[PDB]
């Protein structure tokens, strides 16, 4: 088993087909495209993921090739250690990984990255969240009062 | 009148600082909701360690096998909140005090939680009221 | 870096991982975009209304009429609302999977009747405490929510054997069951549960009026993983021996407050317990022989607790710290015949083992407090 993908910037990564099957989009376009005899193993183009993010995603899927998937359960703080060590990147890389996991339809990576972002949001006042995420406070002192008025029951 | 009972052991330093920590409402992982007849659902906060160090029943109730979420709520019935408060005060300070008409309830709570020292103390007190 | 560049679906998925407090008091006040995102009712799904300074009642009916896309409801504490809000919420949410509401001692059985009648896809039902929970309101759940998996009825003294046997007849997929201090529930409920639901993994009858006659029927459950039999009426050693022998998937065994379990029984359990991981023997009238047998014969026990065991000494802990390879937590709580300097030497010359005594746990808490010290 072998599949050769091409990134949006022009780099080619050849990986296992069973590893790429974790991506629902990749395996779906593979089943639709190359179900019959392969045409000299043509490259698969991914125009929405560059090279470094694709390499990170390949690393994550390689480490997570034995996970058994059983959809709608309770939320905790599991986030396995290797996923944390892999997600010790800057904000740009994390957002690009989020975009790739939504694009490649990788539910595990999406869950882990969304939980990382939510932990980044947890335990911070709006003034701290706006600084950690670079978001301008478009609330006037009136609306900023109305919103917290409507949510007094917490 | 009023009866009292004080005990001295090896936790003379740990019990006091744990009691100060309890009074500070800081690190706590046990929440007791005591209810008795028409009394209010009194809510106490305490450490599992201090409660387990003085009563085997608390230790058995705290070994549920999984304490990931830290804070645990344990609803308690059949005992008046004042009796449970005096029991917790003994567990934290190794000293308890009671009125001459509340000795029976304190003894009932202590027997229910197998606290031998205050059980013997309340037995002596009930004998002396004759 | 810009969070708002992410599609609204990703942002809603991220906000779903935030608690209601963190979402309503912080996330909704970051900007108007996050305000409009968190204000949406579509991706609410699981909602946690625990305690909430008990501040809702008519708001329950408001949010019930708002969205039907709810799969899990947590109504722990919060004694404000009555049965009518729960009834209308059940009327408005048929696709409910998990129901949780601890210590709602003002809710009667009409609420659970309406729940059973208006959401059959229930899988997890945790109704701890809550007095006035009759069996006639319980047979509704027993006959209507056949898709149940997890059930918890802790300290519900108003339950007998009729409702329990009705629950046992249906709900064949029941993987978890937990009952504590529930009198009027005896060996009949345990037997009817063990022979009708082979899917059972977690089971507990703490403080119930159960004897060995009902406990021995749990051998029909070869999928038992955790067993809780604390402060239970007269459990002889042979019954738990047969339990450990038959139930080979047994991982956690709880035998606290059983004054008749001896050290020979612990030896048999450690030998024939190839999957035993956690063993709790608080107040069990044993001796050092039990710990020595656990160390010499069991290569899988990680957590052993002999709290308040009178006859445990220094040697009983030292030999099990030397001979047990899988041991990582020792429960030496209130073993007064154990010297504390010996425990200090053990924690100094034995890594990966968290020896738990009075002074040791107090010291751990004191270090966690001295991280923010005072006097």
């Amino acid at each position: 088993p072998s599949i050769k993908l091409q990134s949006s910037d022009g780099e080619i990564f050849e990986v296992d087909v069973e590893i790429a099957k974790q991506s629902v989009t990749i395996k779906t376009m593979l089943e639709d495209l190359g179900m019959d005899d392969e045409g000299d193993d043509d490259p698969v183009p991914l125009p929405n993921v560059n090279a470094a993010i694709l390499k990170k995603v390949i690393q994550w899927c390689t480490h997570h090739k034995d996970d058994p998937p059983p959809n709608k359960e309770k939320r905790t703080d599991d986030i396995p250690v290797w996923d944390q060590e892999f997600l010790k990147v800057d904000q740009g890389t994390l957002f690009e990984l989020i975009l790739a996991a939504n694009y490649l339809d990788i539910k595990g990576l999406l869950d882990v990255t969304c939980k990382t972002v939510a932990n980044m949001i947890k335990g911070k006042t709006p003034e701290e969240i706006r600084k950690t995420f670079n978001i301008k406070n478009d609330f006037t002192e009136e609306e900023e009062a109305q919103v917290r008025k409507e949510n007094q029951w917490c | 009148r009023t009866f009292s009972y004080t005990l001295e052991d090896h936790t003379k330093q740990a019990a006091g600082i744990m009691n100060e920590l309890r009074l500070s409402q800081q690190l706590c992982d046990v929440t007791l909701q005591v209810k008795y007849q028409d009394a209010p659902a009194a809510q106490f906060m305490a450490h599992k360690v201090v409660l387990a160090s003085s009563s085997p029943v608390f230790k058995a109730m705290f070994t549920n096998g999984l304490r990931e979420q830290g804070m645990e709520v344990v609803s308690i019935e059949g005992i008046h909140p004042k009796v449970m408060e005096r029991l917790i005060e003994f567990a934290y300070t190794a000293s308890i005090s009671m009125g001459e008409k509340c000795v029976l309830h304190v003894m009932n709570g202590a027997v229910m939680y197998q606290i031998d020292s205050v059980v013997r103390a309340c037995a002596d007190f009930l004998v002396q009221q004759l | 870096p810009d969070i708002n560049q992410l599609p609204p679906s990703i942002l809603l998925k991220i906000f779903s991982n935030l608690s209601l407090d963190e979402r309503c008091l912080s996330a909704s006040l970051v900007c108007k975009y996050w305000r409009d995102l968190c204000l949406d009712f579509q991706f609410w799904k699981q909602l946690d209304l625990s305690s909430r300074q008990q501040v809702t009642d008519e708001l329950l009916e408001k949010i019930a009429s708002r969205s039907q896309n709810i799969i899990e409801i947590n109504i722990s504490d919060c004694r404000s609302m009555s049965d009518n809000g729960v009834c209308v919420l059940a009327f408005k949410c048929p696709g409910l999977l998990r129901y949780t509401a601890y210590r709602c001692k003002q809710l009667s059985d009409t609420s659970i009747i309406a729940v059973a009648s208006h959401c059959p896809l229930l899988q997890k039902v945790h109704v701890g405490n809550q007095d006035k929970l009759t069996d006639e309101g319980l047979k509704q759940l027993g006959s209507k929510c056949r898709e149940l998996k997890d059930i918890h009825f802790g300290q519900c003294y108003k339950i007998s054997d009729e409702g329990m046997i009705v629950i046992a007849k249906g709900c064949l997929k029941l993987q978890r069951i937990y009952m504590q201090e529930n009198k009027l529930v005896t060996d009949q409920s345990v037997k009817a549960f063990a022979e009708h639901c082979p899917e059972l993994q977690y089971v507990g009858f703490m403080g119930c009026s159960v004897t060995s006659k009902g406990v021995i029927h749990l051998t029909k459950l070869r999928n038992l993983s955790s067993l809780d039999l604390r402060h239970i009426t007269e459990l002889d050693n042979e019954t738990v021996m047969e339990i450990v022998k038959r139930c080979k998937n047994l991982s956690s065994l709880n035998l606290c407050l059983n004054w008749i379990i001896n050290d020979r029984c612990v030896e048999v359990i450690a030998k024939e317990g190839q999957n035993l991981k956690e063993l709790y023997l608080v107040s069990c009238k044993i001796t050092d022989y039990a710990l020595i047998a656990i160390g010499r014969y069991s290569m899988t026990i990680e957590t052993v607790d002999v709290g308040w065991c009178k006859e445990i000494t220094d040697q009983g802990a030292t030999l099990i710290a030397q001979s047990s390879k899988s041991l990582r937590y020792l429960g030496l709580m209130r073993c007064d015949k154990v010297n504390e300097v010996t425990v200090e030497q053990l924690v100094q010359q034995y890594p990966h083992i968290t020896f738990s005594t009075v002074l040791q746990d107090c010291k751990r808490t004191l270090e966690r407090a001295y991280q923010m010290g005072w006097t």
